[PDB]
């Protein structure tokens, strides 16, 4: 909406998909995002955790703070978003 | 009628010291988040605690790292200084007015 | 309004209201054709309608006479 | 302090009705420019 | 009792502002702004609750306090 | 059609929306898409309420299970013909729905089941001025409400306010059950359609400088040469500008219509005929893009030649391509019998853009898509299963009409020297009509069965032009006659 | 009964039974004490408070605080 | 900004515990937040006495990676807009 | 809007100092700096903790992760400390 | 926001310094407070009953279902 930049929206419109989750503790998170917030707080399902040690776990759904979270990782398919394509000088 | 309130919050409120230390351009010994201590006088601030400093000499404690097994070395007092800086308040600890 | 009936209603029915009216016919039941169809008591009129009286009879005879049967 | 979105407009006037008549007028009428 | 009238009626009290980092300043509540950073006056440091020098009046930051107390 | 559209939350949802014939006798086009789609959108218009098609596209609507979703449509007939005040206006809105959900109750059993009822509140209700340029959900009007008067609540629960006998209090700026004075109006009319009145008057009566204050008063500001379009032209600019994208229909109906993941399991259980014990079944219940591609055509298209049609479907199990070998199920296919079926190529998958086409490299589970060569098998209906499949198959049930072709029409063509192509035209007729029928009689002529006046008179028309080309003589219409007992037989009667 | 956190909160406070709070980032200092007034910044105003140490298990009075609430971490009942 | 300057242009993170990540720039958002295409984390592992520096920084392959501003500390340049 | 971004969004072209929080030392020239505080330097050289400098013909660097900024002595304080207290 | 569809079951909630405290969801807020029923504490093994964590106090949650 406006007042909202691009990237939030990238995050909402990877709704429905596989990503990966890296939080400031160093640990990654890899489902699938049920929806996100404003503020970075988003929803996954079928939660694969990697552990600070290599420790690998399966949760069902996950929670996560936005404000807890470093970065994302999202498929390149959504890489196509009309942000991207539209900016994009050709 | 924003920056009278502002005014007054600078004037009758605890961060004063400081706009007291700017009028009377008194020394200053702020302690910072990783424990560095810088004296110098302040030229002016916001609402953040960031500052214009002058005069400012910081100075720190530092232990150098000795070789594996050898005794933790003495630590070594050291100060660096620079004419006008700025600080920005997220650094800032502890403000203290010396005594004059 | 039987589907028989129907046959140029929506225009009639606007021809006669100047066109401020406007229906629609849906499909909706069976019901029983008056009279007796299998009748022989009635010898009808070609190119005229016949009564109330006569339809199921004529109504199934021209069915046959059309589908290749004999009265 | 949201209230109504527009709380300081009429919501009807005088006009409103011819606005309204021009509108079901024949194609001449219609319209404002031609 | 809301913080802002606890901070209130301990103007002028003898208060402690224990840090979060485990230093704690006692000494007078002089005053109190909108968003809780302190004025100290005549204060007195401990660190490992040992006693460690005055520093007078000095101006602490909010986010650097734990909790405070009135003495 | 589907277009890619957006969310309030900025993420894009790729919306199917099959535009549907409304008139009576063109129910059988409804079918297809109701049966191709898992979600419904009744557009009942605000002026005229419920109307016949309405009710029995509802009725059909929950016979096959689906995600029924109201959409008020020209709101601008309460203001311009009727000129109904807000409140006697959202009197007649709330009877709209009411009028909706009290049908819905008949056939579903009396209640209301609650994931089923239709009010705004939860958001499945929309109101339209398609024409005005406008539309919107309670949704979309207490967001815009928080985006036009700054980040000062959520637009959900204010949403949750603004309809029902809700009156807002300006004594302390919240709503109640209750009127708190004598002739104050509810929170509908006001806050919404009060608004609605003024934009409609503030252009359909006064001078372009007053829209341009009144909005310049609101954030949106036009172009000064948006200001001289006529009233039906400036008032869909002023309305598009402070009513904006259309969110309440994707908020709407991406929120009440599942996706592709569960909306082909029940489509199937209810759906498909074949044993539910087969892989196959399970591999549609998770619309699993990988697992054998069973695609459920239902509609066929003519082209630009009207030599062959291309097959509208949904692959709802596995991953089509253009290149592929499958058994196309007709419609008496038999597990026992394989008769009714051929083995055809895939040449290229499309998605359809109602004016265009795309081609699409690799047609998804779930992804209804228009299929290249294989209608010299198709009539009505069939499915689409791989020959890379080595299993038992069968096929998604054939429409189950509402209506039936209960009018009939002979047919000669003019000249016999063509009765092939007639009968071809015919044929080809029964190509694109789900409800046109071709029976041929001890009598010998064709006769063909349509719902009444405009179906029989489009067919007649496509007949004449589309596929044959042959101009054929047909007799007065006559309709089919059943033969029924009054009361039984006195004697027992053998052979 | 799906009640709302700030009525939890009056439940403590009116009821004045001694809890334990958390404090950020402490694992190894708690704090008790009975809560007597709050904001909506949670800032807690707490009665006979004594932080507890509990690697070592020392409990060290402090009396009347007030709880700074950008330390608070968790409000858990002192109940058995 | 003048990082509209800089989408297309490959570029180098630092975060605050000190890891590396590289990729080209696709859209940035006002919390300093970052669109990394073709991204790749260079943690960078203690120096072993007896080999440079420069030869065995871990690199791990992230893929297309977003970042949030309030651990982003530094930006620089890696390359030209690769073609 | 408080006085000290105010002061520092003027530092275009400042040929200036910087620490960061963690103990990095920057030398480069403030091409700009936004009301977030963050900044874009030109022709500058950055020098990690305990690291060799490496030069930087452009660099940038977020404002909260900045420790200080250290100015010119050549300065004209006064000059950009006037308009400070003027809104625009 | 999502909480809202996890009324009323059990979570498992990490917050900072590594805690883990599992109870039955009571109540949210928009910062993100949150009330609990029947709460474990993980770690040395206590149900410590209702419970209210802050918003910043929250790490992760996890829904053990």
């Amino acid at each position: 909406a406006k007042g909202i930049g691009i990237p939030v929206k990238l995050l909402h419109e990877a709704e429905g998909h596989v990503v990966t989750v890296e939080l400031k503790s160093g640990e990654m998170y890899r489902g699938e995002l049920c929806d996100a917030e404003d503020n970075m707080n988003c929803q996954l399902k079928d939660v694969t955790a990697t552990g600070r040690d290599g420790r690998v776990t399966q949760l069902a759904h996950l929670f996560i703070r936005g404000s807890r979270v470093r970065f994302f990782i999202i498929p390149d398919m959504l890489k196509n978003a009309p942000m991207f394509k539209r900016i994009d000088p050709k | 009628e924003l920056e009278k309130k502002e005014e007054d919050e600078y004037r009758t409120g605890p961060l004063s010291v400081l706009t007291q230390s700017v009028k009377t351009n008194g020394q200053v010994l702020i302690n910072c988040r990783n424990n560095h201590k810088l004296l110098a006088r302040v030229k002016a601030f916001d609402r953040h605690c960031n500052m214009i400093l002058e005069n400012v000499k910081e100075m720190w404690t530092e232990i150098p790292k000795t070789g594996k097994g050898q005794k933790a070395s003495r630590p070594v007092n050291k100060d660096r200084f620079v004419s006008k800086m700025f600080l920005r308040g997220d650094s800032v600890i502890m403000v203290l007015r010396n005594p004059k | 309004l039987p589907v028989v009936e129907s046959f140029g209603f929506e225009t009639d029915l606007r021809y006669h209201t100047q066109g401020q009216a406007f229906c629609q016919s849906v499909f909706d039941h069976w019901q029983v054709v008056p009279g007796d169809p299998l009748d022989k008591s009635i010898v009808l009129r070609p190119l005229e309608p016949a009564p109330v009286q006569a339809l199921a009879r004529e109504f199934m005879v021209k069915t046959r006479r059309r589908k290749g049967m004999s009265d | 302090g949201v209230e109504p979105l527009l709380g300081e407009s009429p919501l009807y006037t005088d006009n409103t009705a011819s606005g309204i008549a021009l509108l079901w007028a024949p194609p001449p009428f219609n319209r404002r420019s031609g | 009792v809301n913080p802002k009238p606890f901070l209130q009626d301990l103007t002028g009290k003898q208060v402690i502002v224990k840090l979060k980092w485990g230093m704690e300043y006692k000494g007078y509540l002089v005053s109190t702004d909108s968003y809780m950073n302190l004025q100290l006056a005549s204060t007195e440091e401990y660190i490992d609750g040992q006693f460690t020098g005055q520093l007078g009046e000095v101006l602490i930051r909010c986010n650097n306090v734990m909790y405070l107390r009135g003495v | 059609m589907s277009l890619v559209m957006e969310s309030h939350s900025g993420k894009s949802f790729l919306l199917n929306l099959l535009d549907c014939p409304g008139h009576v006798n063109f129910n059988d086009e409804v079918t297809a898409a109701m049966r191709l789609a898992d979600g419904v959108m009744l557009v009942v218009d605000a002026a005229e309420g419920i109307m016949v098609v309405t009710e029995r596209a509802v009725r059909q609507a929950l016979q096959e299970g689906l995600s029924i979703t109201l959409m008020i449509s020209k709101v601008d007939r309460l203001i311009t013909e009727l000129k109904l005040p807000p409140a006697d206006a959202y009197h007649k809105l709330r009877h709209t729905i009411e009028e909706v959900n009290n049908l819905i109750a008949a056939c579903c059993g009396g209640e209301v089941p609650p994931e089923q009822l239709l009010d705004p509140v939860r958001g499945n209700v929309t109101f339209s001025a398609a024409q005005s340029g406008w539309s919107f959900s309670l949704q979309s009007f207490a967001r815009l409400y928080a985006e036009i008067y700054g980040a000062g609540f959520d637009p959900r629960e204010f949403a949750k306010r603004l309809w029902g006998d809700l009156y807002f209090v300006p004594e302390d700026r919240v709503f109640r059950r209750t009127p708190p004075r004598a002739g104050v109006e509810r929170s509908f009319v006001q806050f919404v359609l009060e608004p609605l009145y003024k934009m409609y008057s503030a252009v359909i009566g006064e001078h372009p400088k007053t829209v341009e204050g009144l909005l310049a008063g609101l954030g949106v500001y036009l172009r000064t040469a948006t200001y001289n379009l006529d009233t039906k032209p400036l008032l869909k600019e002023v309305c598009s500008s402070v009513l904006g994208s259309c969110a309440g229909v994707v908020d709407m109906l991406v929120a009440h219509v599942p996706p592709s993941r569960k909306a082909s399991a029940d489509k199937v259980a209810a759906h498909y005929s074949g044993p539910s014990d087969a892989p196959a079944v399970s591999f549609m219940s998770a619309c699993n893009p990988r697992g054998p591609l069973v695609v459920a055509v239902a509609k066929l298209f003519p082209r630009q030649d009207c030599s062959r049609f291309d097959a509208l479907g949904r692959v709802m199990s596995g991953t089509l391509r253009p290149g592929d070998t499958v058994k196309v199920l007709g419609e008496a296919y038999t597990p026992e019998d394989e008769e009714d079926s051929a083995v055809a190529t895939v040449g290229s998958v499309w998605v359809y853009q109602a004016r265009y086409r795309v081609p699409v490299a690799r047609a998804t589970a779930g992804n209804l898509v228009l299929i290249e060569g294989v209608d010299a098998t198709i009539t009505r209906t069939a499915t689409l299963v791989s020959d890379a499949y080595d299993e038992p198959v069968h096929i998604f049930r054939p429409l189950r009409f509402q209506t039936r072709s209960t009018v009939k029409i002979a047919a000669e063509p003019l000249n016999p020297s063509e009765l092939p192509k007639m009968v071809e035209g015919l044929r080809k007729v029964s190509k694109s009509y789900p409800l046109c029928s071709t029976r041929v009689e001890e009598s010998g002529e064709h006769t063909i069965f349509g719902t009444g006046e405009m179906y029989l008179d489009c067919l007649m028309k496509d007949l004449r032009e589309l596929y044959a080309e042959v101009e054929v003589k047909v007799a007065d219409p006559v309709v089919a006659f059943c033969e029924t007992v009054v009361e039984s037989s006195s004697l027992k009667c053998f052979a | 009964i799906m009640t709302q956190p700030i009525n939890l909160m009056f439940r403590f406070l009116q009821s004045k039974q001694k809890v334990q709070i958390w404090l950020f980032d402490q694992a190894d200092l708690r704090v008790e004490g009975r809560i007597i007034g709050f904001d909506e910044y949670m800032n807690l105003v707490l009665d006979e408070a004594e932080e507890v140490s509990m690697k070592r298990k020392t409990r060290k009075t402090l009396g009347r605080i007030l709880l700074k609430g950008d330390n608070i971490t968790l409000i858990q009942t002192t109940g058995r | 900004s003048k990082l509209l300057q800089y989408i297309n242009f490959r570029m180098r993170v630092t975060l605050v515990d000190s890891r590396q990540i590289v990729g080209r720039f696709m859209a940035f958002d006002r919390h300093m937040n970052l669109v990394l295409g073709d991204s790749e984390e260079f943690r960078r592992l203690p120096p072993k006495k007896g080999k440079s520096e420069e030869e065995r920084e871990e690199r791990r392959v992230l893929g297309l990676v977003l970042l949030r501003g309030e651990e982003i500390v530094s930006l620089t340049i890696e390359g030209p807009p690769p073609n | 809007m408080v006085k000290l971004v105010r002061f520092l969004m003027k530092l275009a072209n400042e040929t200036v100092q910087i620490e960061l929080k963690n103990g990095t030392v920057i030398q480069g020239t403030i091409a700009g700096v936004d009301i977030a505080m963050n900044t874009h330097l030109k022709a500058v050289k950055l020098t990690a903790r305990g690291k060799n400098p490496v030069s930087m013909d452009h660099l940038s660097v977020r404002g909260n992760n900045i420790r200080y900024y250290i100015l010119p002595d050549s300065l004209n304080l006064d000059t950009l400390l006037v308009d400070i207290d003027k809104p625009k | 926001p999502e909480l809202k569809r996890f009324m009323d079951k059990k979570l498992s909630i990490t917050l900072n310094a590594n805690r883990h405290v599992s109870g039955t969801l009571r109540g949210f807020d928009q910062f993100m407070n949150l009330v609990l029923d029947a709460t474990v504490d993980e770690k040395l093994k206590v149900d410590i009953g209702m419970v209210v964590i802050r918003g910043n106090s929250i790490q992760t949650i996890e829904a053990l279902e």
